[PDB]
């Protein structure tokens, strides 16, 4: 419930600052709203790769921690570690 | 190229489906 309000509030604060810095290129606002404009389904699959490094995610740092944090706590509580 | 751009944001969707 929490985790994905504080997504969608950074990802409206980044759809901000692309809709502000848009005046500076034609393509490469391309990309970055290619993450926008794709389904729900694949932005959320892509804002959900924290995991290894990749770091194709764009969510920040702090947003991975609790996410990281409660993977770890559930996987505790389940045993596997 | 604006409308084009902004098609199905996330944060635009109500809490309980992007749950």
């Amino acid at each position: 419930d929490d985790f994905v309000a504080k997504l969608q509030d950074n990802q409206r604060f980044r759809y901000n600052e692309v809709m502000q810095a848009l005046n500076m290129s034609a393509a490469l606002t391309a990309r970055k709203t290619k993450e926008f404009r794709s389904p729900p389904q694949e932005q959320i699959n892509m804002l959900l790769n924290f995991k290894d490094d990749k770091s194709e995610c764009p969510c920040p740092e702090e947003i991975r921690d609790q996410l990281l944090d409660f993977h770890e706590d559930l996987m505790t509580h389940c045993g596997i570690e | 190229v604006v409308a084009c751009f902004r098609m199905a944001p996330l944060y635009n969707l109500p809490r309980h489906r992007a749950v």
